[PDB]
């Protein structure tokens, strides 16, 4: 009599295949608002 | 080495990429053997794909599309049941849009050229002929067997024909559509095919 072949693969080795890594290199760039000039002056030095 | 290592296609990948790394090292602190992400191949050579009425179409025309390999037989009753549904999915998804998004590439389990052509006349998407070894090394790559007749390297049957495998650029299986698989839900697995993430870069 012939010998039947052995097909079979457990659930772990069917769907817990090593998966591709998620692509990540995403820093968050922040822009510093430029400082305003100090246009303010005192009373004594303004009038006297 | 995705989804498997011991494929003829991945053997060819490793040999070509790593001998390129070797000649680069001889020409020049480079890694031996090279990393799998750094391995790059050409999945389809210039004479592989052919659209309807037999004009050559190259790989680089598949850019920006979700491409799925249709592994199919002609006399199989699942295949006969599944072919019109993948036709309507193809037609409606490529009509509902200003850009073509899905592509299908057939490789065959027909016995001979007459069965290949009789099946091929009913499929408008891209196809790969039966004589070139690509239509065999793709099945050895993606674990699809008719029966246990290939020399198998401790594989299991990932699927029986029919199958559709959404593929990537480097041969990595992007996703499986489970017609005859662990979910066994046939002729409705086409709805699980997404086209946002699985692009052919």
């Amino acid at each position: 009599p012939p010998t039947l072949p052995f097909h079979g693969e457990s659930a772990y080795r069917t769907d817990y295949v090593p998966k591709p890594l998620p692509e990540v290199a995403k820093p968050v760039e922040v822009k510093l608002p430029p400082t305003l000039p100090f246009n303010a002056q005192s009373c004594y030095r303004s009038e006297y | 080495s995705q989804p498997v290592f011991a494929s003829p296609l991945n053997v060819e990948k490793r040999r070509l990429n790593e001998e390129r790394a070797l000649m680069q090292a001889q020409k020049a602190n480079i890694q031996l053997p090279p990393n799998y992400g750094d391995m790059d191949l050409i999945l389809f050579p210039e004479g592989s794909l052919k659209n309807s009425n037999n004009t050559v179409i190259p790989q680089s025309h598949l850019k920006g599309k979700s491409v799925a390999l249709y592994f199919a037989d002609g006399a199989d009753p699942k295949c006969a049941s599944l072919l019109p549904f993948l036709l309507n999915y193809y037609r409606t998804m490529n009509e509902g849009g200003a850009n073509q998004k899905i592509e299908i590439i057939f490789v065959s389990l027909d016995r001979d050229r007459e069965a290949f052509e009789s099946h091929r006349a009913h499929m408008p998407w891209l196809s790969i002929d039966l004589e070139n070894p690509l239509t065999e090394i793709l099945k050895r790559h993606f674990r699809v067997m008719k029966e246990y007749e290939v020399p198998t390297y401790g594989y299991g049957s990932r699927t029986g024909v029919p199958s559709v495998i959404v593929i990537g650029s480097d041969g990595r299986e992007a996703q499986f559509l489970p017609i005859c698989s662990g979910l066994e839900e046939g002729d409705r697995a086409l709805l699980r095919w997404d086209w946002r993430n699985t692009k052919f870069a």
